[PDB]
RNA sequence: AGCCCUAGCACAGGUGCUGCAUGGCCGUCGUCAGCUCGUGCCGUGAGGUGUUGGGUUAAGUCCCGCAACGAGCGCAACCCCCGCCGUUAGUUGCCAGCGGUUCGGCCGGGCACUCUAACGGGACUGCCCGCGAAAGCGGGAGGAAGGAGGGGACGACGUCUGGUCAGCAUGGCCCUUACGGCCUGGGCGACACACGUGCUACAAUGCCCACUACAAAGCGAUGCCACCCGGCAACGGGGAGCUAAUCGCAAAAAGGUGGGCCCAGUUCGGAUUGGGGUCUGCAACCCGACCCCAUGAAGCCGGAAUCGCUAGUAAUCGCGGAUCAGCCAUGCCGCGG
């Protein structure tokens, strides 16, 4: 999870964005 | 505890059959503090008890329980020789603990892959009598018993 | 209605030379829209105690801004009689506004 | 990794510019590690700075999009 | 290697800033460093004098620089002669035009930075540690204070081990937040090495 | 026609008032189970009534901020008792065997320098 | 080297990003609050003298 | 005259050595219940008594006793945060109470309530029962809170010749066309190995996608960036707002509901590597983080050992800040679910 960057969760704690995870 | 005697800490009811045990029983279930998903557990499993038998989940889970209790253990002590394992009676207090407890951990390690399920059979089978969780029972009480040579010691 | 603000370290000589506009803007003047506090700011600063590695054992200081506000709603000179140069602040900023 | 320029040493080019109007030199040296290399500017011989010395390196096509200070190594035994 | 500073413990209750300027986030930096380099000029040219604290107010270029000492008169001159060139000295660097208030104290023997300056002397004149340290207290107690205590720190009377001689008398309540305790804290630059003066003096409650 | 109690818990806060009739309660716009929806505490919320037999012979309309779902449960279930019984002042000498009225002054204890968490304590390792 | 660097953390430097913070009254390189110009150590110093307006003993 | 430039002279400089010459500040036993003094009394004397004893306490906390009677540095208390209540105050908060609402607290209207933050009230062993000579221990009501209600700040005489000359200060000793100084590169980032502290995991009480105000501290006008358009995205155009209870970082995540995966080294896990990019910066080879595609490792809960924690604690999930162009933050300091 907290650690593959292309997951949400991974995004999350990373604390980026983008494809995976964009800001609304 | 080397000042006081430990107030056992009360435990608020349940929210369904009003019983104190049934709560404790929950938080054993419960994991990283997911008490809502903990309740769904036992709760949807209380339904897989009626879909299966005609009782009331509440008898089946509080008499599953007291099979599982153990009237005995042993308790180790040493001396001015080796370690020896002096069996002693087993208070109210304890068998709860223990009781579901083990349920619990007897439970997970059954091969049905759904929380809840695992659950009831577990507990159904318990009730019956088969279960491992009471297999972990009579190891003890039969863990005793063997080193009755010792039961003069008990402190 | 006449705007100004009032920043300050300090938490008693702020409701007290505020209540001072409170005051010298009641005796002369008229009706008031008291004195409401704005929430503080507090700036926080950690810092180890000793001179060499120590990680532990630390201490701890913050910054708070306390803020205060107060507007008044006869905007006349029969008002900035005391509100001219009668001071008794030290450190307190002012912020007149429209 | 950038993408308006290449971000190359001008000091760098002005030998090498200058040096490509009839010009052969292997005597040409840098502590230009940080610039990158350009353009069919093979040929020529770079000696680079590893921190400790100059290192005769051979540019040839291929290692066209690379840095300098990727053929002169910083340490030993690897 | 414990105990607090006891006036940084105090601050709020018992013990009030010697800086009462408010300002803001890129400019306090600076009104600080002024603020500093103000009472290291002070504290330089200004010994002499006798100076325990240095007040000082702030308001967009009038700044209250309230300099308390025992013996003002070394601040002045007869008339003026000094302080006149002094809140020129301020104002030489500093780009404000300064104020510049004087403060007498009405006991110097209450001024824990000056009995602890006081002491310090001492030191470097070659004195009787033991004594100055208990006389010292003796003044102080004299002085009427309710309590007052003192400490060396170490190669006391130029010896080769680093010692920590101490004494006090009454109330010395570091504990207590309503304790009013002045705190003063000296140095000796001696010929062999340096020591250190803590003094504390302890006044009262409610 | 109107009555009312201030619920908290753990930094959650809960205007209650309270009405006679129907059974519906009103929760920010909301009914009660469609913002405590599918959460099993819930219904703890409303043992005031449960206790008093006021049961859903009552209506209320709360609001409620600060917190997370179930401090705000116990803040509601809060402001319901004290609600009730400044209706009926002798709806107290009841309510003190269940205790619905203590403000629960359980909260997050502060973090401390050198450990981790409070008391969670760094690892040790001897050697 | 304290002191050629004391009086080189001051001047414009070839390059913006050389530029870096020191305690004005340490010199001192690492954790200079930006806020007062002042190495952690000086700083806990001044604090405790009443030097630090408003700066207080945060209890909570 | 001031000031600058060359040759000279005093002197600068040194993160060079000495923490066993030191100041200062920290760590440590240990928030442990202790360490002492004055006068008297005892002893040739070092010393003792006091401070031993019984009851009691978190405590040398009190009580009762006693050749002692008191006192200081300690303990506790005076301070801060959190709980309940009350005044003061209304560009944050609502029909709770009524009219318009482009149904957004948005417009008058209003501070009751929530909140923001100043000052107060409140708990003391006060009251009832029980044992006790007492202090106090077991209960019971009243009350938001009951016996230290919970959490901080606070560290006695002193020990470790503890740490630190590399924060600073300082005795001494040592270099003074170099042990000083400036730059450009390189190094502190090496890698057969070994341990510490952590992080992400080994999955079904689980992972993935979709949709859904639970809102409790902080930061930002050479910055936070709404909202637009381009871009799979990083990010780049454009541009509103707020010196900020008003605008922005803001999505909180665990959660609830829907669908999907069906036990598999897998839709578990994301290491390694190929490639193509973005951004900050003079400059990312050594040595930056971020996006996207491809690659997908070891890992199926861990020997002998061994760590933390007693309640809003442990466990778990996000959140912010300090340093800071950027970031190798999984660290540290805090915050709440």
């Amino acid at each position: 999870g907290k650690g593959d960057r292309r997951t949400r969760r991974g995004k999350i704690w990373r604390g980026t964005y983008g494809k995976y995870r964009p800001r609304k | 505890a080397r000042r006081r005697r430990a107030e056992v800490r009360q435990l608020q009811p349940d929210l369904v059959y009003g019983d104190v045990l049934v709560t404790a029983f929950i938080n054993k279930i419960m994991r990283d503090g997911k008490k809502n998903l903990a309740a769904r557990i036992f709760y949807d499993a209380c339904k897989i008890i009626q879909e299966k038998t005609g009782q009331e989940p509440l008898k089946v889970f509080k008499q599953a329980v007291e099979n599982v209790k153990p009237r005995m253990e042993v308790r180790s002590r040493r001396v001015g020789g080796a370690n020896y394992q002096v069996p002693m009676e087993v208070s109210p207090r304890r068998q709860q603990s223990l009781a579901l407890r083990w349920l619990v951990q007897a439970a997970n390690q059954r091969p049905e892959r759904r929380a809840a399920v695992r659950i009831a059979h577990e507990l159904m089978d318990a009730a019956e009598g088969k279960g491992g969780a009471v297999k972990k029972k009579e190891d003890v009480e039969r863990m005793a018993e063997a080193n009755r040579a010792y039961a003069h010691y008990r402190w | 209605k006449i705007r100004i603000k009032l920043r300050g370290f300090d938490h008693k000589t702020l409701d007290a030379s505020a209540q001072k506009i409170v005051e010298a803007a009641r005796r002369s003047g008229a009706q008031v829209s008291g004195p409401i506090p704005l929430p503080t700011r507090v700036r926080r600063f950690t810092v180890i105690r000793g001179p060499f590695k120590h990680k532990d054992s630390r201490e701890h200081f913050e910054l708070r801004t306390h803020n205060r506000l107060v507007d008044i709603i006869n905007p006349n000179r029969k008002t900035i009689e005391q509100l001219m140069t009668l001071d008794l602040p030290t450190g307190v900023e002012i912020e007149i506004k429209t | 990794s950038l993408k308006k320029g290449v971000f190359v040493d001008d000091h760098l080019l002005e030998k090498v510019l200058e040096l490509n109007a009839k010009g052969e030199k292997r005597l040409i040296k840098t502590w230009s590690r940080r610039s990158t290399i350009v353009p069919e500017m093979v040929g020529h011989t770079i000696a680079v700075y590893n921190g400790k010395q100059h290192v005769p390196v051979y540019i040839t096509e291929n290692m066209v999009g690379h840095k300098l200070g990727e053929f002169a190594p910083t340490r030993t035994y690897r | 290697g414990n105990k607090i500073h006891p006036i940084g413990f105090r601050l709020g209750i018992t013990r009030d800033w010697e800086s009462r300027w408010y300002a803001g986030k890129k400019q306090y930096r600076h009104l600080l460093l002024e603020d500093q380099r103000i009472r290291g000029l002070l504290e330089k040219e200004l010994y002499s004098a006798g100076l325990a604290r240095v007040d000082i107010e702030r308001a967009a270029d009038n700044v209250a620089v309230t300099v308390h000492v025992a013996k003002p008169g070394v601040v002045i001159g007869r008339g003026g002669e000094r302080i006149r060139v002094l809140r020129e000295e301020l104002a030489k660097l500093t780009g404000k035009n300064v104020a510049l208030n004087v403060q007498e104290v009405q006991n110097p023997n209450l001024s824990a930075p000056l009995v602890a300056q006081r002491v310090a002397e001492q030191i470097e004149r070659r004195f009787a540690v033991r004594r100055a340290i208990k006389q010292a207290v003796q003044r102080v107690m004299e002085s009427g204070a309710k309590g007052a205590k003192v400490i060396v720190s170490g190669r006391i009377g130029g010896a080769e081990q680093a010692r920590t001689e101490w004494a006090a008398q009454g109330r010395v309540p570091l504990h207590t937040l309503r304790a009013n305790i002045d705190y003063g804290f000296a140095l000796a630059r001696t010929t062999y090495g340096v020591l250190g003066v803590k003094a504390y003096i302890f006044l009262g409650e409610v | 026609e109107q009555y009312y109690g201030t619920g908290r818990r753990k930094e959650a806060v809960a205007r209650v008032f309270l009405r006679p009739g129907n059974g519906k309660v009103t929760v920010n716009g909301q009914d009660f189970n469609e913002y405590f929806q599918g959460l099993v505490r819930a219904v703890a919320a409303l043992e005031p009534l449960r206790a008093v037999d006021a049961l859903g012979r009552f209506d209320a309309y709360i609001t409620v901020r600060g917190g997370g779902k179930s401090g705000q449960i116990d803040a509601i279930k809060l402001g319901i008792a004290r609600a009730l019984v400044q209706y009926n002042p002798d709806y107290r000498a009841k309510l003190k065997p269940l205790g619905f009225l203590t403000r629960d002054a359980r909260v997050v204890e502060r973090k401390k320098y050198g450990k981790h968490k409070a008391r969670r304590a760094p690892q040790y390792s001897k050697r | 080297a304290r002191k050629a660097l004391i009086e080189k953390a001051k001047r414009t430097p070839k390059f913006k990003v050389r530029a870096y913070t020191r305690c004005v009254r340490c010199g001192r390189a690492r954790s200079v609050y930006r806020f007062f110009g002042l190495c952690r150590i000086c700083l806990r110093e001044l604090a405790h003298k009443g030097q630090l307006p408003g700066v207080r003993k945060a209890s909570w």
